[PDB]
Order: structure tokens, then C-alpha cells, then sequence
RNA sequence: UUCAAAUGAGAACUUUGAAGACUGAAGUGGGGAAAGGUUCCACGUCAACAGCAGUUGGACGUGGGUUAGUCGAUCCUAAGAGAUGGGGAAGCUCCGUUUCAAAGGCCUGAUUUUAUGCAGGCCACCAUCGAAAGGGAAUCCGGUUAAGAUUCCGGAACCUGGAUAUGGAUUCUUCACGGUAACGUAACUGAAUGUGGAGACGUCGGCGCGAGCCCUGGGAGGAGUUAUCUUUUCUUCUUAACAGCUUAUCACCCCGGAAUUGGUUUAUCCGGAGAUGGGGUCUUAUGGCUGGAAGAGGCCAGCACCUUUGCUGGCUCCGGUGCGCUUGUGACGGCCCGUGAAAAUCCACAGGAAGGAAUAGUUUUCAUGCCAGGUCGUACUGAUAACCGCAGCAGGUCUCCAAGGUGAACAGCCUCUAGUUGAUAGAAUAAUGUAGAUAAGGGAAGUCGGCAAAAUAGAUCCGUAACUUCGGGAUAAGGAUUGGCUCUAAGGGUCGGGUACGAUCAACUUAGAACUGGUACGGACAAGGGGAAUCUGACUGUCUAAUUAAAACAUAGCAUUGCGAUGGUCAGAAAGUGAUGUUGACGCAAU
RNA sequence: AUGGUGAACUAUGCCUGAAUAGGGUGAAGCCAGAGGAAACUCUGGUGGAGGCUCGUAGCGGUUCUGACGUGCAAAUCGAUC
């Protein structure tokens, strides 16, 4: 049963502090709770545990990843330079 | 208070001690010019200030 | 009905200060102090409670005979069994590989 | 503080030099469902603990109380 | 006497409420024991076998 | 009249750091024989909250050359970077994220946080969430290699200088409508005693340069000189223009 | 508030008895923290003092009273404070706290001139003060006083330090065996050095369990009511620390190899990185049984006699219930640009220096045994009279325990236990008052203004507009219903079933239907007035203690400024000085 | 003017502790169901979010411009908030 229309999570602000930050609130907030998938043990375990810290239930690693999502655009374009760069000095 | 330094717990004793009447032999004495005690303490009249 | 008192001069609820009611053979109700709850010492590899070992406040160990401060295979009270069965293989392993790095190696300097 | 059925062990700590006082006390009590019984318990105090051994049947209790050094101060009931 | 007229359902129609139907009791209390229930049906008629576990595991999520 | 607030700040009365809770600070390796002529392994065995800081740390422990015996860093972690993760700190060592190099051993377009302003002084440039520093040249000739600063700036250091390859862990962490009062109170309550803010203009003239008149109004120009004196300088310190910022910025 | 007695020169006011009430466990109960300091307790006692009194007192006179190895302090570290080689300063002194310092001490060996020099090897930790709520070795029940009690007496324990022998264990395979494993055990050597753990940690929510309280059946006592009725009303029936065995969610192990996916929470999480299933290992919170320990305590009956006061008997038993209440705890879950101390101290492990047996060695982390445990506080009050407010001031002042009904309920109202019945008193009941109420017809005409006051109110059901950031607006507005008594129906647990059902036990909830009354029924208590707009601040929050609570301040949001450390902003008389800074532009600082 | 004494009140920060009846609302997540050619849309439950809301204690101090105004009181008392 559609429960509300579109504020979703963002529910819990009722009327308070005006739609648009609501929104933008909305988009991060469902980043950050969300569950992820684990580049180890492949599972989808990966919560979040303050801005940053990304650890995985079952097999409990952890990673630093962004403040409310697990790899942050930003930090993988740099995984890939880094990567493109390295390839350099072995060739 | 009702747990106290060893430095309290004197001074209230000493205090204790300076709160009788004037001992009434004193009044016989040649001489004798103090009538009662004028130095005289009560715990709820005059506080102690420690 | 009946009520009960601190038996000690501090009169807050620290933690340090918890209270257990308790029914004397004098046919009424009495407070007691209770210690805080010991906490079971942990693997320090892994992370969970180490099993077969037992739970006392820190200074109460020294009131208690060794085997109730160890398990007996290597590493007993310390690491979780499993932690030690997964030490043990990356040992041999990492010593076996190790043995062919340097006959490889050895075989590069003298195939060049 | 302790409890003790060896009816040999008991014997033991009753010679056991810091041994001096011992008592016996005496209970009523039921069998099962239906009627009594005389129970006994044979307390010693050692040093730091009062063994205690309840010899339930009150004939294995009297040989018992003969059994006891001539030399323990005995308290009875 | 009148604790015992109270198990016999009297003294307690709409005059004499004031907590909400909710208040008097929780609707949740409701739901866990039922639900406790059903859930737990479902395990004895699987167990002696009544039931078979592919018809458990969906009732089960039916429930 | 009365010493204005910003003046107050100095003695650090009520003004100093809300530290109880901090895991320490941040700091790469001692710039040891190890680290100069080769690379050194470690383990983050943790990575961790630290209080009032936006990006996570990273316990990274190592063994020590001298003595039989593991000392720990702490780090700031670098996206990516993980507990169990093996890092390598050293001239010659390797280029993934995570390991400490000298400038000089980096292709320009290497992207690296937490570094030195000059060789050994374990770490100083880019350590905020999200924030790195990417080289742009090397000068072999009096190892010199330039970089390009979070700010915009560019400057150029030793080649020695020691950074860390990637960026910054916890980014983006700005982009969050703090939405309410108590989140930012929250947020200074364990950073120090800056919130919240009253307005000079709200003031009386004993506090503030801003303060009194029948309404509220600066009435003077904002932009204070450098020159200016304690006391003085509150608002637009030295500013070199002002009003809305037009169309890209970007240094050239 | 009242009657009487007793006392006394004297009694509205003291004492006792009777009666009427109150506080109503969110206490006018039982204790403490700060603060007081003898107010505590006994005896004597009324000149002042207790705004009447006084034979009474927290007054006055005279005395007595505060018992600790286990309760606190003492130790530890927190914000912080602060000596020291130093650096400033005319100087009083300011800065620095591990800082530009030659900073100090443990284990035993070497002595058999001898008491302790050297021989190693370490370890480089750099004062100290700072918590009677943080951290922390260890005690409980019963009894006892005019006044002390976790402190005395009794009994029964525990920790720490020191000494130590006897027993057991272990060894000719020297430094134990058993278990496939998780791991077991009464033991079962272990230096330096290293590591690990405990101390040690947010908050809310539901769910599970414990304890105490609450409710309750039977039985064995005692008390009350009995014109009539009631196998009735009330009450006693308890079990400490400590110790032995046993007991647990979680976690783990072994067998096994999974789609027709299964298992499974109230809450959707888990399984080829091995689920479901079967078998085991562990923590011992917690509980059970026994020891403690019935000899204690509780309740009764039957004799005794001025006395201290005994003495003799019995009985102290078996159960039930749960969205109960308070508290404790568990496995979970929500939250965060907030992720929620430190140190003393204790243990473990990795290591293997070393020291050790067969003619007899090693072992005190197994048992038993010996000695010792200092110093100071401990009375009482904690408040409408023991503290602060000039005082026995309607003010202020940190906290724990918490029964029954009605009810959503720690509300209000009535009660049990306990504690009070303190507040000058008598006679009248004019005006005007203060506080509490009602008022025909009208219904804001009163007034700056509906100020005051009245109206509304709980619940169940029906019904609900503009507008909106879609979340609300909304209990919108507007309606009906509600007692008592007698029925009905629906909603659960527990057991055996070869590899369809029966038998019993225990619970208020919800709906429906009769009958019934001076049409009453949330019957006291409790408990929102509503609607249409304009101005203004977005909101929640903040302030002028003691004439202003607002539209003022704050705030998220928006924008601008300065700064790459040889720095920006700020402190200082100065400095080898200081804040931001345990900081680094997703930063600090300034509007 | 000079040299001294105050943060037992209060303002603010830090450290370490403690405290807060009973209700209304019903946000994410989750389960099952229904429609539809499809895209997709609907329903019933569960769950327990919020500087949310009714309201005690708490904290506050709005109106009576109420009491009092040689006071209980150099700021209190009552009702309402
Ligand atoms: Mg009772
Ligand atoms: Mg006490
Ligand atoms: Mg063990
Ligand atoms: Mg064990
Ligand atoms: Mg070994
Ligand atoms: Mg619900
Ligand atoms: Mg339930
Ligand atoms: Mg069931
Ligand atoms: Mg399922
Ligand atoms: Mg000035
Ligand atoms: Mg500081
Ligand atoms: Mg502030
Ligand atoms: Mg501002
Ligand atoms: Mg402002
Ligand atoms: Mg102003
Ligand atoms: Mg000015
Ligand atoms: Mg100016
Ligand atoms: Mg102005
Ligand atoms: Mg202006
Ligand atoms: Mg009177
Ligand atoms: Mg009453
Ligand atoms: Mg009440
Ligand atoms: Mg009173
Ligand atoms: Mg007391
Ligand atoms: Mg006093
Ligand atoms: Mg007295
Ligand atoms: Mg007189
Ligand atoms: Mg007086
Ligand atoms: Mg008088
Ligand atoms: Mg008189
Ligand atoms: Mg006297
Ligand atoms: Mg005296
Ligand atoms: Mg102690
Ligand atoms: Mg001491
Ligand atoms: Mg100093
Ligand atoms: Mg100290
Ligand atoms: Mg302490
Ligand atoms: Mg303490
Ligand atoms: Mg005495
Ligand atoms: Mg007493
Ligand atoms: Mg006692
Ligand atoms: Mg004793
Ligand atoms: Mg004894
Ligand atoms: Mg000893
Ligand atoms: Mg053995
Ligand atoms: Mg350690
Ligand atoms: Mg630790
Ligand atoms: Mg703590
Ligand atoms: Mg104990
Ligand atoms: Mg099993
Ligand atoms: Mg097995
Ligand atoms: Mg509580
Ligand atoms: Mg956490
Ligand atoms: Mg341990
Ligand atoms: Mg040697
Ligand atoms: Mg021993
Ligand atoms: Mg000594
Ligand atoms: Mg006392
Ligand atoms: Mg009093
Ligand atoms: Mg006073
Ligand atoms: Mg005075
Ligand atoms: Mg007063
Ligand atoms: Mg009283
Ligand atoms: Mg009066
Ligand atoms: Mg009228
Ligand atoms: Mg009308
Ligand atoms: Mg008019
Ligand atoms: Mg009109
Ligand atoms: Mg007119
Ligand atoms: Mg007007
Ligand atoms: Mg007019
Ligand atoms: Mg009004
Ligand atoms: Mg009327
Ligand atoms: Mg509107
Ligand atoms: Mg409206
Ligand atoms: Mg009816
Ligand atoms: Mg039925
Ligand atoms: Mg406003
Ligand atoms: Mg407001
Ligand atoms: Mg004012
Ligand atoms: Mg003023
Ligand atoms: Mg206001
Ligand atoms: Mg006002
Ligand atoms: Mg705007
Ligand atoms: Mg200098
Ligand atoms: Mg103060
Ligand atoms: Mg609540
Ligand atoms: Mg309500
Ligand atoms: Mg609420
Ligand atoms: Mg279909
Ligand atoms: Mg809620
Ligand atoms: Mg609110
Ligand atoms: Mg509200
Ligand atoms: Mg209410
Ligand atoms: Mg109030
Ligand atoms: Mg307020
Ligand atoms: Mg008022
Ligand atoms: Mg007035
Ligand atoms: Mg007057
Ligand atoms: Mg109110
Ligand atoms: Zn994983």
C-alpha cells in the first residue's frame, strides 16, 4: 500500500524546512542507509558506520569509501588514472 | 559535613568545650570581675565559619 | 509495600551504584549492592568472545586456577581456534611459496 | 560451607589436628510421601570450613557417633 | 466481587472507557500473538508431517 | 568600549578545541632510513571515526627496523583503502592507492593526499574530506616538483616530499542540507565554541565596529584594510573585490 | 478538631486512652549528598527564647553517646592545576611540563676478609595535586542499645600481604593426560622481550528472560463481623553472603551436500566462504536442589510469679496466574557532517634464558594448614523548625525505595503500611473586602479591547472545506452514541496418535442481542471552543533574575571576504610565550 | 587614580555523573494480495521515523495589568498559561 505520494523517508520532516531541502536530504539519505555489495566475499553486507566508513556484516572488512556512498565518482576516475599511470612504469 | 576531615572534626571539638557557663567559683575570687560568660556559642544563633 | 535504602553513604544511581532487593530469613525485604556485570574477554585476532575461557572482573583472575584462563591448544585463551587453524595454513603456505620465489629466482640469475 | 557424603572422607577431617569442634544435630523430617524420619548431620568445623554430612539413615548415625575420636569436643544437638 | 463481574464482561461498554481502544491494548499485542500462533501451527503440522515442507514455506510467507 | 568577540577568540578561554574524544593525530611514518632509501610494509588494522573530522582514520600498524617490537600510525584514510590492506611506504615503492612516495617518484597526474610542505614533517597539504593534490611538474635539476592545492593555488616542494596516492575518504560530505539548528550544534559541540553566531549589526556599539543606530546597517564600508588594527577588523578583511561572484571561476 | 484521665501552684496547648480526620507512597513515609555541628540520647528544668500559652522544646542546666582488613576516604586517572635544567621580567613573579637537560632503578649475580662493592642484561616511563556521583581487592544473615552498628555480640565467609609444611599431581618417554573437533580437568615448571584481553563506556524502540512487588487456590494457625447474610473479612506461613552439583540466548564443532530454494523474527535476515537436519563444545547472566539452615526468624497454644523473668509444647506446608508494576539483563533493530573518557590494576598468550629425576628429583596458578591487616570519618537534621534567604520566613536547595481500587495512566479522587493531627484562642456573622458559586428575559448593547467569566472536552462510530512545500491543513467543521443487569458469539496453551478428532487447564478483550430506569449514564474526578481574514517572524529554539517574551536574537538555507604554515584571525610587558591546532581549503577565521 | 578581593549568584566552554506518567500520529524497511497487452498501477497488513503532537513531573513565566504591595516574600502567592 503506497504509503506517501513522494517524500518517501523524508517523511519523518513533515512539513518542517521546505520541500527542496527535503529533497536533496531524500537523495542522500538513500545513499547512505543503503545496503551494498561487498568487493570481497560478494555478498550485498556493506552498511555504512559514520560518514565514511563502509564495513561488511558477514566477513567484516572495511572500507573508505564516500560520506554517504560506498565509491564516490570522483575517487574512481582517480582508481583508473592511478591504474593508467602505474601501466606506464611496468611497460 | 557528616563526613568529615580530621581538621573539622577538631575545631568542632574544641568547640564543644567552650560552650559551658561560667564555672561558678570564678565569681568568689578577689577581684573578680567577669560576671557570666560573654564569649558564649549557639548552633543556631551564630555560625561557626568553619 | 515495603521499601529499601542505599546501604552505602552515596546516594545516586552511578554505575557503580546498583541495587538488587533480596528476602532475609528475617521474613523482610533488604537492598544489596551488586557488582558491575563482568564481561567476557575477547579473541584478539577475530574479535568474538573466546570460548572455553571464563568471565570475572580483571582482578578476580588472580582468585582463579590457570584452566580457567585457558584453553589448551596453541594460543589458548588468546585467539579463537578458528583464527589459529587460519594462521597456521597461511604459515605453511607463505613458508612453501616462499621456497619457490628463491628457486625461481635463483633460475632467472643463471637463464638471462 | 561444604557438604560432604564420603562417610570415609568425613572420618578423615575428624583427625585432621585442627580439628578441635564438631556437632551433631538431629531433625525431624518425612520419608517420601507417607511418614518421618530421624535425620542426622554431622558437622565439623576445620579452619576455614564447616563440612557438613547428613547420614540420613539413623542407624549408619548412632554406629557413626561412636566412630568419633575420643578427643573431639563433640556438641550435641 | 466486582473484579469478578468484569470476568463476566459487565461494567465495561462505551461509557466506561477512556483509554483508547489502542490504550486498553495495543493492537500489536494483538498481531505477535496471532501471528506466534499461526507460525507455530504451521511447525507441528510439519513436524508430524501433515503438512509437507512446500506447503510450510509458503503458508509460512502467507501468514 | 567592550574587546569585540573576535578578539576574545585569542586567549582561548571558552575558545579552545573540543579534543577529549580525538583518536590522535594524523601523521605519516617518521622520515627514516627505510622510507628514504627503500619502502617499508604496514597493515590498516582499522579504519576509524575520529571526532569532529569529516574523513575517517587509519590505524596502520608496522614493524620497527631497531627493535623487536609493532608501532602504529595513524592515517587519514584514502578512498579505497581498506583493514587488512597491506601499505607500502618508500622512495621505491609502488604506485596504488594507499602507499606513501616522495613527489619525486610520481608521474605528473598522480593523485595523492596528506602532503608534506617540506620533506619529513610527516604530513600537511589536503587532508580534508574529499581533498587531494594532483603534481603537474618535476624539476630534476634541484628536485623541486610542482603541484596543484585544493585551494587552486600551485606550489612547488622538495621532491622529497612524502604523499599519500589517492583521495581523501568521507567526500561529499558537504553536499548534506545540515537542515536544522541542532545538527550543526551537534556538529560544533565536538569541533570547538564558534556556534551559534550573533550578528554585529545586533549589537551595541561597546561590542562591535557593526553595532547600534535606530535600525540595523554597517554604516561604513565593509572591506577593512590589512592595516587595520585589533578591534577594527571585522567584515570584509583586505577583500579585493566583492559582491556576487560572475561566471567560472577556475584558475588559469 | 473533640471527650476523659493523669500530672502539675497553674493545663485550649504536656503525657496517656478514646474519637474525628489528614498526608495517600510523585508521602506529612523510610534514607542519604552539600551545609550545619551536638541539634542525637537521658535526667533535671522555665528567668529569657518558641510574635497566645507552656508543666512542652531543636530552649536552659548536667551528663552520656559515633567501635570497620571487607562501608567511604586513602590508590587511579578526567577537564584542569603545577614544581623542576631552563627562557622572560627592575622586580612581586610570567612562560614552559617533556619542554634545546649529562634527569633515573629493577632483577639477581659476584661475597663466603663482610656486609653488600661490582658483573651482565635490561627499562628510558621525567615530578606531583586534581572525583566521599567516574575507575576500584574483599562480608553476610540473626541478635543487641536510652542514643552505635554491613562497624559490637553470635554464627558463617572473603580478599590482600607474609610465611610455609603435609597431602595429592608429575618424572626412568623428564616439564600431565583425554577429546576426530569445538574443548575437558584439582594440579599439570617458564626469565628477558613481545603481544592480546579485561578495566572500557551514546541513545531510543519493540521483542525474550530474571528478581522483588501485585493478584490468586488449597491447608495449618491467630484476629474481626455475625438481628440477618457470608465454607466469610483481615493477617502469619520466611530463607543472606558464601560453597558443591546443575542450569543459557548467543557463539562454535562433527556428520552431511541444498532449486520444487529452504530455514526463520513481532520486527527480512541467513546458506556452496556449506543452509535445513542429526549429533556435540562453550560462557554461567540467571534459576533449580543441596550445604549455610532451623539451631535463626515468623505465628500460635499450655503452664509458671513482685522480681532478673523464664519454662514446656506445637505449626512454619503444597500450589496457580500475566500485553501487570518497578527494576535488572539478553539477542536485535532506528539514528548521526553527533559514532558516544582516561589511568591505575588484573589476567592470558608468543617466546624459550634457564633450572630440573631413579636411588630419587621438580612442582604451590590442586586441597588443607599458620600469622597479620594501620590511619581518619561513622551521632543526628537534610527541611512549611537542625542548610542558604537578619528568623522556627508560604522562597530556594542534588538523589534512591514506592501497595490497593477507579482509570490509558507514576493524573485526579478514596484507601493499607508508616507519619501527622503542628499553623493563638473564644463570641458574633454589619458595611467594604479576599477567595468560591448561582441568577429570569436579553445576549457584548459593557469595554481601548470580550479583560474576567462562561461555553467545549473522554471514548466508539459516522462525517470532514479552502489551500499545500503532497508531508499536511485535521480532534478541521459537523453529527450520533455511552449506566445497570441478563445472555450470545469470535479470539488461546498443554499433552499421547502405525512408518478425522479426543483430553484438560488458564485468561480480559472486541462485537452483537434482550430486559431495565422520573431519558439517566466520560453521572464526582478528569477533560481542546470553533470558523473567515489582514499584519508579522519560516518552523523547534533564545533574552532584558526583579515593569518589555515580541515582529527582537538564534537557526537551517543563500552570498561575500581572508588564508598553503616563512600563513590568515586573535592573545601577551616580554620570551626558547600562547588560542584556532590531536587542525590543512569538503579547513580555520571574518561579515 | 593606585594596589588589591570575587564565577557560593549568574553567563559561557570543558571533564565526570544523574533525571523525564500516560496518550495521538504512523515516515523508511518488510510480507501477502489485486488490476493491466505492456509500461506499470492499486489494496490489506507489518514495522516504529520525527529539534512531531495531547499532556504530568521537570524547565519556563503569558494574562488576570488577581492576591500581597509597612508582604510569607528586597520578586513571593493563586488561577490561567
Ligand atoms: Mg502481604
Ligand atoms: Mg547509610
Ligand atoms: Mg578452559
Ligand atoms: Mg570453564
Ligand atoms: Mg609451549
Ligand atoms: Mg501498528
Ligand atoms: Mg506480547
Ligand atoms: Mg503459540
Ligand atoms: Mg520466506
Ligand atoms: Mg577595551
Ligand atoms: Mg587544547
Ligand atoms: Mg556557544
Ligand atoms: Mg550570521
Ligand atoms: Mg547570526
Ligand atoms: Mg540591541
Ligand atoms: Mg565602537
Ligand atoms: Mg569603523
Ligand atoms: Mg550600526
Ligand atoms: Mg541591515
Ligand atoms: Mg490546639
Ligand atoms: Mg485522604
Ligand atoms: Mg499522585
Ligand atoms: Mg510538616
Ligand atoms: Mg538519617
Ligand atoms: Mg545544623
Ligand atoms: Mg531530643
Ligand atoms: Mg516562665
Ligand atoms: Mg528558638
Ligand atoms: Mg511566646
Ligand atoms: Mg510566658
Ligand atoms: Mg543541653
Ligand atoms: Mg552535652
Ligand atoms: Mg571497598
Ligand atoms: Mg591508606
Ligand atoms: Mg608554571
Ligand atoms: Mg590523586
Ligand atoms: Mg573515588
Ligand atoms: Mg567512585
Ligand atoms: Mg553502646
Ligand atoms: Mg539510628
Ligand atoms: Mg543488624
Ligand atoms: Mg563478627
Ligand atoms: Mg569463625
Ligand atoms: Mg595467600
Ligand atoms: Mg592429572
Ligand atoms: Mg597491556
Ligand atoms: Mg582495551
Ligand atoms: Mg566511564
Ligand atoms: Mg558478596
Ligand atoms: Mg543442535
Ligand atoms: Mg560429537
Ligand atoms: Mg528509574
Ligand atoms: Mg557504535
Ligand atoms: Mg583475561
Ligand atoms: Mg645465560
Ligand atoms: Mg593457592
Ligand atoms: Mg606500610
Ligand atoms: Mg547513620
Ligand atoms: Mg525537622
Ligand atoms: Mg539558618
Ligand atoms: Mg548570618
Ligand atoms: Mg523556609
Ligand atoms: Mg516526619
Ligand atoms: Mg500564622
Ligand atoms: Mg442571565
Ligand atoms: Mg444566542
Ligand atoms: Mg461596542
Ligand atoms: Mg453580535
Ligand atoms: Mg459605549
Ligand atoms: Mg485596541
Ligand atoms: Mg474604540
Ligand atoms: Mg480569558
Ligand atoms: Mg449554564
Ligand atoms: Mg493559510
Ligand atoms: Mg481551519
Ligand atoms: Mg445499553
Ligand atoms: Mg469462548
Ligand atoms: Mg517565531
Ligand atoms: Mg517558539
Ligand atoms: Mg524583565
Ligand atoms: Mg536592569
Ligand atoms: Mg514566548
Ligand atoms: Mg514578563
Ligand atoms: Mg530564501
Ligand atoms: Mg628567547
Ligand atoms: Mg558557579
Ligand atoms: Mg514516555
Ligand atoms: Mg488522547
Ligand atoms: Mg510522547
Ligand atoms: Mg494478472
Ligand atoms: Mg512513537
Ligand atoms: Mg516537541
Ligand atoms: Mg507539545
Ligand atoms: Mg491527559
Ligand atoms: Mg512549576
Ligand atoms: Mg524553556
Ligand atoms: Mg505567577
Ligand atoms: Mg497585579
Ligand atoms: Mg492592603
Ligand atoms: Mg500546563
Ligand atoms: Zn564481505
Amino acid at each position: 500500500a503506497k504509503r506517501t505520494k513522494k517524500v518517501g523517508i523524508t517523511g519523518k520532516y513533515g512539513v518542517r524546512y521546505g520541500s527542496s531541502l527535503r529533497r536533496q536530504v531524500k537523495k542522500l539519505e538513500i545513499q547512505q542507509h543503503a545496503r551494498y555489495d561487498c568487493s570481497f566475499c560478494g555478498k550485498k553486507t556493506v552498511k555504512r558506520g559514520a560518514a565514511g566508513i563502509w564495513t561488511c556484516s558477514c566477513c567484516k572488512k572495511t572500507v573508505a569509501g564516500g560520506a554517504y556512498t560506498v565509491s564516490t565518482a570522483a575517487a574512481a576516475t582517480v582508481r583508473s588514472t592511478i591504474r593508467r599511470l602505474r601501466e606506464m612504469v611496468e611497460a | 559535613a557528616a563526613q568529615k576531615s580530621f581538621r573539622i572534626k577538631q575545631k568542632m571539638a574544641k568547640a564543644k568545650k567552650q560552650n559551658r557557663p561560667l564555672p561558678q567559683w570564678i565569681r568568689l575570687r578577689t577581684n573578680n570581675t567577669i560576671r557570666y560568660n560573654a564569649k558564649r556559642r549557639n548552633w543556631r544563633r551564630t555560625k561557626m565559619n568553619i | 509495600a515495603q521499601r529499601v535504602t542505599f546501604r552505602r553513604r552515596n546516594p545516586y544511581n552511578t554505575r557503580s551504584n546498583k541495587i538488587k532487593v533480596v528476602k532475609t530469613p528475617g521474613g523482610i525485604l533488604r537492598a544489596q549492592h551488586v557488582k558491575k556485570l563482568a564481561t567476557r574477554p575477547k579473541c584478539g585476532d577475530c574479535g568474538s568472545a573466546l570460548q572455553g575461557i571464563s568471565t570475572l572482573r580483571p582482578r578476580q583472575y588472580a582468585t582463579v586456577s590457570k584452566t580457567h584462563k585457558t584453553v589448551s591448544r596453541a594460543y589458548g585463551g588468546s585467539r579463537c581456534a578458528n583464527c589459529v587453524k587460519e594462521r597456521i595454513i597461511r604459515a605453511f603456505l607463505i613458508e612453501e611459496q616462499k621456497i619457490v620465489k628463491k628457486v625461481v629466482k635463483e633460475q632467472t640469475e643463471a637463464a638471462k | 560451607a561444604r557438604e560432604i557424603t564420603d562417610i570415609k572422607q568425613f572420618l578423615e577431617l575428624t583427625r585432621r589436628a585442627d580439628v578441635k569442634t564438631a556437632t551433631v544435630k538431629i531433625n525431624k523430617k518425612l520419608n517420601k510421601a507417607g511418614k518421618p524420619f530421624r535425620q542426622t548431620k554431622f558437622k565439623v568445623r576445620g579452619s576455614s570450613s564447616l563440612y557438613t554430612l547428613v547420614i540420613n539413615d539413623a542407624g549408619k548415625a548412632k554406629k557413626l557417633i561412636q566412630s568419633l575420636p575420643p578427643t573431639l569436643k563433640v556438641n550435641r544437638l | 466481587a466486582h473484579a469478578q463481574s468484569k470476568r463476566e464482561g459487565r461494567h465495561s461498554g462505551y461509557g466506561k472507557r477512556k483509554g483508547t481502544r489502542e490504550a486498553r491494548l495495543p493492537s500489536q499485542v494483538v498481531w505477535i500473538r496471532r501471528l506466534r500462533v499461526l507460525r507455530r501451527l504451521l511447525a507441528k503440522y510439519r513436524d508430524a508431517g501433515k503438512i509437507d515442507k512446500h506447503l510450510y514455506h509458503v503458508l509460512y510467507k502467507e501468514s | 568600549g567592550r574587546v569585540i568577540r573576535n578578539q576574545r577568540k585569542g586567549a582561548g578561554s571558552i575558545f579552545t578545541s573540543h579534543t577529549r574524544l580525538r583518536q590522535g593525530a594524523a601523521k605519516l611514518r617518521t622520515l627514516d632510513y627505510a622510507e628514504r632509501h627503500g619502502y617499508i610494509r604496514g597493515i590498516v588494522k582499522q579504519i576509524v571515526h575520529d571526532s569532529g573530522r569529516g574523513a575517517p582514520l587509519a590505524k596502520v600498524v608496522f614493524r620497527d627496523p631497531y627493535k623487536y617490537r609493532l608501532r602504529e600510525e595513524i592515517f587519514i584514510a584514502n578512498e579505497g583503502v581498506h583493514t587488512g590492506q597491506f601499505i607500502y611506504a618508500g622512495k621505491k615503492a609502488s604506485l596504488n592507492v594507499g602507499n606513501v612516495l616522495p613527489l619525486g617518484s610520481v608521474p605528473e597526474g598522480t593523485i595523492v593526499s596528506n602532503v608534506e610542505e617540506k620533506p619529513g614533517d610527516r604530513g600537511a597539504l589536503a587532508r580534508a574530506s574529499g581533498n587531494y593534490v594532483i603534481i603537474i611538474g618535476h624539476n630534476p635539476d634541484e628536485n623541486k616538483t610542482r603541484v596543484r592545492l585544493p585551494s587552486g593555488a600551485k606550489k612547488v616542494i622538495s621532491s622529497d616530499a612524502r604523499g599519500v596516492i589517492g583521495v581523501i575518504a568521507g567526500g561529499g560530505r558537504v553536499d548534506k542540507p545540515l537542515l536544522k539548528a541542532g545538527r550543526a550544534f551537534h556538529k560544533y559541540r565536538l569541533k570547538r565554541n564558534s556556534w551559534p553566531k550573533t550578528r554585529g549589526v545586533a549589537m551595541n556599539p561597546v561590542d562591535h565596529p557593526h553595532g547600534g543606530g535606530n535600525h540595523q546597517h554597517i554604516g561604513k564600508a565593509s572591506t577593512i584594510s590589512r592595516g587595520a588594527v585589533s578591534g577594527q577588523k571585522a567584515g570584509l578583511i583586505a577583500a579585493r573585490r566583492t559582491g556576487l561572484l560572475r561566471g567560472s571561476q577556475k584558475t588559469q
